Formats: structure tokens, sequence, C-alpha cells
RNA sequence: CAGGCGGUAGGGGAGCGUUCCCGAUGCCGAUGAAGGCCGACCCGCGAGGGCGGCUGGAGGUAAGGGAAGUGCGAAUGCCG
RNA sequence: AGUGAGGGCGCGAGCGAUAACGUCCGCGUCCGAGCGCGGGAACAACCGAGACCGCCAGCUAAGGCCCCCAAGUCUGGGCU
RNA sequence: GUACCGUGAGGGAAAGGUGAAAAGAACCCCGGGAGGGGAGUGAAAUAGAGCCUGAAACCGUGGGCUUACAAGCAGUCACGGCCCCGCAAGGGGUUGUGGCGUGCCUAUUGAAGCAUGAGCCGGCGACUCACGGUCGUGGGCGAGCUUAAGCCGUUGAGGC
């Protein structure tokens, strides 16, 4: 028994959330509260507002108990990125792609 | 110069394995003596602003 | 429906060389060797047509499913009439049955059942006849098979 | 009538990629690329299923050699005399005695010791 | 039906003393016992062979001028790294090396070759420094 | 306590009761045939020039039966040559009853 | 029963699968159509075909024939 | 239908330099198409040998039988 | 004939599908919003509007086997270990060591080739048709065979 939560199409590239995620895969709750807290990148921000709103729903909405919670996995899909053009020299144009991700977070109790 | 260029796609597994050392390490954590609470090392505690027994910065 | 452009040049682009878009290479291109209309038709011999409805209506006689009438009672242009006249002759529609008849009343009727082809004499023919097994014939009708043959 | 591409390749190379399962890389994934492995996965097995005969036969003359030089002599008489002696065991079941039935290959020895002269 | 599987083996200790055989026909049978093709169950894939202890090894024979003209070459990796010494130099310096350097060219390479090498146990002169393990003197 | 024999030009050691499959025979799936015996040995130790007269091996043909398909690839390169065989191998399975020596 | 069976250019042969028509006012089909994903099972020398579980939600089409926009890995191919 | 660039080797000639993995004919072979198999360290055409499928069965061929490497540290006489 | 491209003549796209019905998700929870979690509607919500089915390349997370003295067209053959399905026999996954192993295509006397083409996936893509020849073949009639245009009839009916 579990509750998530999942920050879809955030305007992030996937691979430097992934990043940030990994630091707190399998932590406490609130080791996590603090990793993110001070954690130097951009995906912070993004990761801990999953991590907060998925904590708040395990209480508000599964029964659970903040003090008993962890992060049972974690992980960063990859979702439709921005493509848009960048005039570089001699008329030749290229194709950047801002991209985009899907930030999901699960916690669980454990009694101890 | 006459344009290097790559000479062959990266396997997956070489991509994959350049990046082995990419893997974030966590910031330093002490905690404040003042609150209990987290702060990074040596610097002056976010929270109550007391740093080595004085109050440093008021928050 | 495009144009005449080589849409680019023939050297040094370092693209595959091309003409214009209509080429059947492209998406949107033509269709190289894509159906244009036809005449299926042909002149099957006129003997072998006579000698084929011949054998086709010898065969249900073969299985001695040609029945000749002359007779259509009540039928009179209602369906009941002949599908009671129909009941009155070994016809139930448990076979499916070409009816061959001279007169238009009759075929009028039996029009609508889902067992029955209906047909002027003139234009008996070989697939609506093997097609079914009971065939059913107008004395009147048979007067015109056995003379559109010889 | 247009006779649309449809099922059909994309159920045919289907049936490739599921021989080439457990295949490194793109090798198992690119259907161009199974087909390449799988080529040469079906000549290389034709020919170690001819081969893998000879290659038994050599493992047990070895064995077998192993177990002559035991009994003084070696593999190339020892077979001289079962030839001449008019046994025909096959070289399989002769290591197999090797190692399982010590005496009776000692036995075996010396019929073709023999036999020999 | 499929043929026997060797189980497993506790290995066998030899006892081989160089003193007046020739090199190569002496590192000959030393390769085959370490090889272990001598055992009538041998199997190619694993690790069972003859732990051969060698004694007496700089004490070795060999024919013709060799000692002076037969020359063992090794190369560095720089240039003009191509070390050459002859067989005197060596015996007299470094001897076990040279039944060694024999050895190793007649045992096959890669893997569970190169691993039947690490077996072999040589030593120059009178003895060697594990009669705990208790080696099975040879005369072959 | 077995017997060294012979059928389907390979030979085979067998031991009372054993499950074994030789090439493909034609008895029935529920008879019974005599294997010739070109060595016995266990508590004796028979040797056969080439086969030993005397003995002989029990086996009730078990059952019939196809074996396991083999795809056999051909490829030639730079040819265009590509062939596809698939190959299942006929076989008999005996049960090896008792022996006769 | 005996014998032949390597093969490029290339000649011949026999089949498989796609699209459509007759078979069809029929037949299968929400007790689940087409397609998708699995499969160590079945049949076939193979191309294939069955079967079974999962998905899917409305179509599909026999035996036997017929007609073709009929099978892709390459074209510095075309599109995405 | 395809083919109308052949190649190497043996041998018989010319040309060449009694040169060339040279060239040009004649006879044959082999590769081409047998870059399938064994030898030849490796290696189209040298030696062996013409691969329908299967086998943890057997005789051989060239070549081999100290060890890597299957099988003689075989046997007798002689030379270096 | 739009976006867009060209001074201009002109060129010239891509882009369809929730469900039977909007019943298109009130209200609570985290959030600046986005978006998610409950609740709710529905036969079904991995039918939630970035909506039917939802393949592949490609990118993740968990699991099992595996790997840091081995060298390599990545396979194959054998053995062995650990893992899973089976009472058993058996299988399926993995791969440590051993045997063996010069990619596909085209073009070529000859290619692994340091010749050629291909990043990968999907989809599109190349021997047709009309007339007339000429063999072959399945039929019809046979010193004869056959109709063209058309006319009559049918609405997939033929006859003349
Ligand atoms: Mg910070
Ligand atoms: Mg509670
Ligand atoms: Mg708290
Ligand atoms: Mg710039
Ligand atoms: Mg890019
Ligand atoms: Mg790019
Ligand atoms: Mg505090
Ligand atoms: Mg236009
Ligand atoms: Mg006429
Ligand atoms: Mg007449
Ligand atoms: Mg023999
Ligand atoms: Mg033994
Ligand atoms: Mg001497
Ligand atoms: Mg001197
Ligand atoms: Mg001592
Ligand atoms: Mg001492
Ligand atoms: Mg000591
Ligand atoms: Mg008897
Ligand atoms: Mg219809
Ligand atoms: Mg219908
Ligand atoms: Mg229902
Ligand atoms: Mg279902
Ligand atoms: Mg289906
Ligand atoms: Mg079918
Ligand atoms: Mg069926
Ligand atoms: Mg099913
Ligand atoms: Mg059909
Ligand atoms: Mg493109
Ligand atoms: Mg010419
Ligand atoms: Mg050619
Ligand atoms: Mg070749
Ligand atoms: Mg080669
Ligand atoms: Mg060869
Ligand atoms: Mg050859
Ligand atoms: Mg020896
Ligand atoms: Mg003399
Ligand atoms: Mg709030
Ligand atoms: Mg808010
Ligand atoms: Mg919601
Ligand atoms: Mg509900
Ligand atoms: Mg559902
Ligand atoms: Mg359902
Ligand atoms: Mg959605
Ligand atoms: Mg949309
Ligand atoms: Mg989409
Ligand atoms: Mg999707
Ligand atoms: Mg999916
Ligand atoms: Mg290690
Ligand atoms: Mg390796
Ligand atoms: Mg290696
Ligand atoms: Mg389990
Ligand atoms: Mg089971
Ligand atoms: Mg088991
Ligand atoms: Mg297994
Ligand atoms: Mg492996
Ligand atoms: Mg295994
Ligand atoms: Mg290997
Ligand atoms: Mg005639
Ligand atoms: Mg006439
Ligand atoms: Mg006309
Ligand atoms: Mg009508
Ligand atoms: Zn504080």
């Amino acid at each position: 028994m579990e509750a998530k939560a999942i920050a879809r199409y955030v305007r992030i590239s996937p691979r430097k959330v992934r990043l940030v995620v990994d630091l707190i895969r399998g932590k406490s709750l609130e080791e996590a509260r603090n990793i993110l807290r001070y954690t130097n990148k951009r995906g912070a921000y993004f990761v801990a507002k999953v991590l907060e709103s998925a904590a708040a729903n395990a209480v508000n909405n599964h029964d659970m108990l903040e003090d008993r919670l962890y992060v049972k996995a974690a992980y960063v899909d990859e979702g439709p990125a921005l493509k848009r053009v960048l005039p570089r020299a001699r008329g030749r144009a290229d194709i950047i792609k801002k991209r985009t991700s899907h930030i999901t977070v699960i916690l669980g109790e454990k009694h101890g | 110069a006459k344009h290097p260029v790559p000479k062959k796609k990266t396997s997956k597994a070489r991509r994959d394995a350049r990046r082995s050392h990419h893997a974030l390490t966590p910031p330093i954590l002490v905690p404040c003596p003042e609150c209990k609470a987290m702060k990074p090392p040596h610097t002056v505690c976010p929270e109550c602003g007391y740093y080595a027994g004085r109050k440093v910065l008021e928050v | 429906a495009y144009s005449g452009r080589k849409i680019w040049p023939q050297k040094h682009t370092g693209r595959a060389r091309h003409g214009d878009i209509g080429a059947p290479i492209f998406v949107g291109g033509g269709v190289v060797f894509g159906p244009k209309p036809r005449d299926y038709s042909y002149t099957l011999p006129k003997k072998v047509r006579k000698k084929g409805l011949a054998m086709a209506v010898a065969d249900r006689a073969r299985e001695g499913k040609l029945l000749l009438v002359e007779a259509f009672a009540g039928v009179n242009g209602k369906t009941k009439e002949f599908l009671a006249w129909a009941k009155e002759a070994g016809l139930d529609g448990s076979e499916s049955v070409l009816l061959v008849t001279g007169n238009e009343l009759v075929r009028r009727a039996a029009r609508n059942l889902p067992w029955v082809v209906t047909l002027a004499p003139e234009g008996l023919n070989v697939y609506d006849i093997v097609r079914t097994e009971r065939l059913v014939m107008d004395l009147d009708a048979w007067e015109v098979f056995q003379n559109r043959i010889g | 009538p247009r006779a649309k591409t449809g099922v059909v390749r994309r159920r045919k190379h289907k049936k490739i990629l599921k021989l080439a399962k457990g295949y490194w890389g793109l090798r198992s994934k690119s259907f161009r690329k199974a087909r390449e492995t799988l080529f040469a996965a079906g000549n290389y097995a034709y020919a170690h299923r001819k081969r893998r005969k000879r290659d038994f036969r050599r493992l047990w003359i070895v064995r077998i050699n192993a177990a002559c030089r035991q009994h003084g002599l070696n593999y190339s008489t020892f077979i001289h005399g079962l030839k001449k002696a008019g046994i025909e065991v096959d070289r399989k079941n002769l290591a197999d005695l090797a190692v399982r039935e010590p005496q009776v290959f000692a036995e075996l020895v010396e019929r073709a010791k023999a036999a020999q002269g | 039906m499929k043929t026997y599987v060797p189980k497993q083996v506790e290995p066998r200790w030899v006892l081989i003393d160089a003193e007046g055989k020739t090199l190569g026909r002496l590192a000959t049978k030393i390769a085959t016992l370490l090889r272990g093709k001598h055992r009538p169950d041998w199997t190619p894939n694993v690790a069972m062979g003859d732990f051969v202890v060698v004694v007496n090894a700089d004490k070795i024979r060999v024919t013709g001028k060799k000692l002076e003209q037969k020359i063992y070459t090794r190369y560095s990796g720089y240039p003009g790294g191509l070390k050459k010494i002859p067989l005197e130099k060596m015996l007299a310096t470094h001897p076990e090396r040279v039944l060694e350097h024999a050895v190793k060219g007649m045992l096959p390479k890669g893997p569970l070759g190169r691993r039947l090498f690490k077996r072999l146990k040589v030593y120059a002169g009178p003895d060697h420094p594990h009669q705990a393990q208790r080696p099975e003197k040879l005369e072959v | 306590m077995f017997a060294i024999v012979k059928t389907g030009g390979k030979q085979y050691r067998v031991e009372p009761g054993l499950k074994l499959r030789v090439e493909k025979l034609d008895a029935e799936p529920g008879a019974t045939v005599e294997l010739p015996v070109l060595l016995l040995g266990g508590e004796k130790t028979v040797v056969g020039t080439p086969v030993v007269e005397g003995a002989s091996v029990v086996a009730e043909v078990l059952g019939h039966g196809r074996g396991k398909k083999i795809l056999v690839s051909k490829f030639k390169a730079k040819v265009q040559y590509r062939r596809k065989k698939g190959h299942r191998q006929p076989y008999t399975e005996l049960l090896i009853k008792e022996i006769r020596g």
C-alpha cells in the first residue's frame, strides 16, 4: 500500500532531473525534505514539489502517517519535447529540442 | 582543421558507461545546534540565524 | 497535380538526386502501374454460350431438379398467391429457386422472396441457373429455351 | 484494388526478433541486425552440428590414451590390438568404461595386448 | 547417452627434479601434467591438472651451443625497446625463468591456459617452500 | 551389471529398467525386440568378437515418436542464397527390460 | 527397390501470404470481430497455418474458384 | 534465357629482359558459381575432396602423430 | 491554393476518430499555476479532451542471471554453476571456461575488406496495361471458324 504523485509535462530535460531524483530514491521522507532543501540543481525544485504533493496525498487520502513515509520508488519519464529553431551560420538552421519530463514519486509506510 | 567527426554512433553501453561518474552527490549536512534542524556546516543557519553560539543574522 | 522543378540541383547538395516531386519514389508521387479503366468484357463465342445454356439446364434434370410448369393458379401479383402455389409444388423454398416465366405478374409476386430469382425467358442464362438448385419454368419459356438453342 | 502492405511486414520482422532474443545490442532490437546475426548463426550451427561429432571423438581419444598410458601401452597400438582381436566397441563406450569400469578396461587392454602378436 | 563429466577433484601435487634433463623435453611432459591430459577423465573446460613443483631448475641441460647462441627476446613498448638477453645470462641470473618461459609457451593461450601456469611452481636448486603440501616425486 | 548393445548404428551401455532413445525401429509401440550384445560386464566381464554369441537384450519398444525440430539454415554471401530446412529426427524410445548373458 | 539432390547469371516447376469479387438475403461474432502483445504447445521441408492466455471493442469472412496498386533492408531512395 | 571485362595454376609458343600477382594465343584444370569442408600458420583458384537432413557411431584422403594440437618421444640402418 | 517560400511569374504543405450519451469530472487534498491524489460519471477513464485501437525505434524503474588478468563480426557447439516452470523426465533465462568462427548489400578476375550503400524504426517504393505479333496451353465448332460497329432487351439477362 502506497501513494504516488506525478508531475506531468514539467518543462525541463529528463536527463537533468533524473540526477536529482536519484538522490532521494529510497530515502526517508525527511531526509528528502533536506536533501532537496540544499541540493544545487534546478530540478530539486521540481522534484521537491512532487515529493511534497505526493506525501500530502499519502496522508490526506490514504490513511498514512508522515513519519512512516519514505520514497519507495521514483523515476522520470521523458515527454514530448518542443522543437524549436536555431539560426546557425551560413543560412543553416538547427532544431533545438526543448525537452520535458514526467516526474513520478511514490512513498510508502514503514512501521519502524 | 578539417572538421573532426565521430565515426561511429556510440553504443548505448559506451554512452551509459561514460556517465558512470555523473551521479550527483548529496549535500553535506550538520544539524544546527540552536534549532536542531539541518544546515550546511560552517555556514550561518538559515532558520535561527545563530552561529557559533551568538545570534548572527536575525531571521 | 504538381510542378516540374527539379527540387534541388543535381550535385553537391549532398542529398540524393531527384527531379520533380511527382516521381513515384516520393510520397504524394504518382502511382507506378496503378489501374486505369478497362473493359473486362470479351466475346465468348456464340456457340459456346449456347452449349453452356443447354448443359446447365440438362444438369438440373440430371439431378431431376428441373420442373416444367404451365399453370400458375392463384398467382396474380400478390406474394401470398405465389407463396401458396409454391406450397403446392414442392417449393417450400428449402432449396433456392430460379423462376423463369414469360408473364410479369408472376415474377412480380415471387420477386420479394429470399429464395427466388425471377427472370424473363429471353434472359435465361447460365450464371443464374448454376446459382440455384431447383429450376422452375414456364411452358411458354421452355419454348424459347429450346428455340434459343438450335 | 490496392493491396496495402498492412500487417505482413511487421509480422514478418517480428518472427525474426523472436529468433534473435538474447543478442547483444542492436542485434536483438534491429530487424536488419537480427537477419545479419541470424544468417551467421544458421551457418555456424550447421557447421558445428557437423563438427560436434569429431569433437567428442577427440575428447574420448584423450580419455583413452590417458588410460593405456596407465597400463604401459599407447592408444595407437591399443586400437590395433582391438582391430586385430576383432573387438568393435566404439571409442565412445571405450572411454565410458575407462572412467566407470577400470577393471573392465584393463581386461580389454589385455586381449588387444595379446592380439597384437 | 551422454559422456561422463568429472564431478570435482582434489588436486595432485608432483615433485620433478630438473637436474640433468633437457630443457624442452622436460617441459614437454610437465605441460601435459599441468594440462592434466594424463588423467582418463580429463576435460578441456575446467582446471583439473597436476600442481607440479620443479627442483634444481638452474641445473637443467640443453643441447648444442644453445647456451650461448639461443637468445631470449622481449619488447618493452618504447622504441629500441626490444631487449635481447642470451640464454647464458638468463639462467645465470634469473634461473627458474628459463623452464617457466618454456612451459608457458607449451600451455594453451588465454584463460584456463594461463590459469594452468599458476599451478606450476618452479624453484632453482636444492628444494622447495612447501613440504607441507606432500608432493609425490615422479621420476619421468 | 550392464551390456554394450548396438542399434541404430550406435553403441549404447544399458542396464535393466533403463530409459533411453534409439534410432527409429519398425516395431510396435508396445511390443518388444532383442538387441545384440557387443560386450557384457558388471559381475561378469565378457568380450565380444565382435559380438558375444549368447548375450541378448530384451527391450520393450515403449513408444515411437518424433524429435524436436531444428531449423537448419544455409547462407552463401554476396550471391543471394539462403535456405531454411526444418528437420525433426524420428526416434523410437525403448525401455531396457533385462539382459541375457 | 536402386539411383540423383553445392551452385551466381539464368530456364522450369510447386506452393505460401496481402487487397478485392462470386460463394453471401448465407456463416462466425459482446459467451468478444479486425488488429495488438506473449507462448517452451500443434501441423507444415519452408513461406505459413492452427491452438491457447492477455489486450481490443465491431466487425469478419469458409470449402471452391476469380481478379490484382500483392510480400522491402538497402536505391547518398521518399515521409515521419 | 543469360553470356559476349574473365582470372590463377600446369604444359606448349610468341612479345618482354630465357623481368613482372605482366602480356597474347593453344590444351587442360580449378576459381568464377565450391570465399561450403580437410590440409596448407593464416590466404578464391597448391594437395585432398563435389556439402539433401540428422547421429556424443565406424574406415580413410591429403597432412600428420614432442607440447600448444587429435594421434609414435614408435622401430632398424646411415649422414649433419 | 491556405499557412509558409519567392520581387514576381510561381511554388505549396502538414493537420481526421473520447463515448451509446458530455454524463467533459462538483467538492476536498498538495501546488503560483501546470499537473497530480481522492471523490464522482461511465458498460470500460492506461476511453480524461496532449482522448479508439496504441506496433517499432528510442528513454526510464524494479526483478533475475552476469561481469573489474581478457583480446573482440559478438555468434555458435559443449560442459558446468546460479535463477525460474515442471512430482519425474523434462524444459525456459543467464553465461564462467573450452572448440570453432573474415558483418549484410552491390560491383567484381577477385571484398572482412582500408571498394560501395545504409544512424535506427515504421510507413511509401520498382516488370504493368492497351493494342497487335508469336509460340505454348484449356476449351468450343471444324472445310469451315468468327462476328465489328450497331440494333433489341436487362438494370449486374442476354440475344440479334
Ligand atoms: Mg542550496
Ligand atoms: Mg488508522
Ligand atoms: Mg514533520
Ligand atoms: Mg549563432
Ligand atoms: Mg540531434
Ligand atoms: Mg540530428
Ligand atoms: Mg527547527
Ligand atoms: Mg500545384
Ligand atoms: Mg456462330
Ligand atoms: Mg443448328
Ligand atoms: Mg575402432
Ligand atoms: Mg579409471
Ligand atoms: Mg646431445
Ligand atoms: Mg666458448
Ligand atoms: Mg626441504
Ligand atoms: Mg634440503
Ligand atoms: Mg625447507
Ligand atoms: Mg536369444
Ligand atoms: Mg452482399
Ligand atoms: Mg455480412
Ligand atoms: Mg456484454
Ligand atoms: Mg476480453
Ligand atoms: Mg487476432
Ligand atoms: Mg486463413
Ligand atoms: Mg480451425
Ligand atoms: Mg484466444
Ligand atoms: Mg479462398
Ligand atoms: Mg526523410
Ligand atoms: Mg564486345
Ligand atoms: Mg562474375
Ligand atoms: Mg569466393
Ligand atoms: Mg577469406
Ligand atoms: Mg581451404
Ligand atoms: Mg577453395
Ligand atoms: Mg607423449
Ligand atoms: Mg653407411
Ligand atoms: Mg494549499
Ligand atoms: Mg494552491
Ligand atoms: Mg482529478
Ligand atoms: Mg462508479
Ligand atoms: Mg479496464
Ligand atoms: Mg474488456
Ligand atoms: Mg491521460
Ligand atoms: Mg491532439
Ligand atoms: Mg499521442
Ligand atoms: Mg500513449
Ligand atoms: Mg505502450
Ligand atoms: Mg573479480
Ligand atoms: Mg571473450
Ligand atoms: Mg582473450
Ligand atoms: Mg518464483
Ligand atoms: Mg507447469
Ligand atoms: Mg531441473
Ligand atoms: Mg538451461
Ligand atoms: Mg553467453
Ligand atoms: Mg545452460
Ligand atoms: Mg566463446
Ligand atoms: Mg476434326
Ligand atoms: Mg460456313
Ligand atoms: Mg463497344
Ligand atoms: Mg430486376
Ligand atoms: Zn537554527
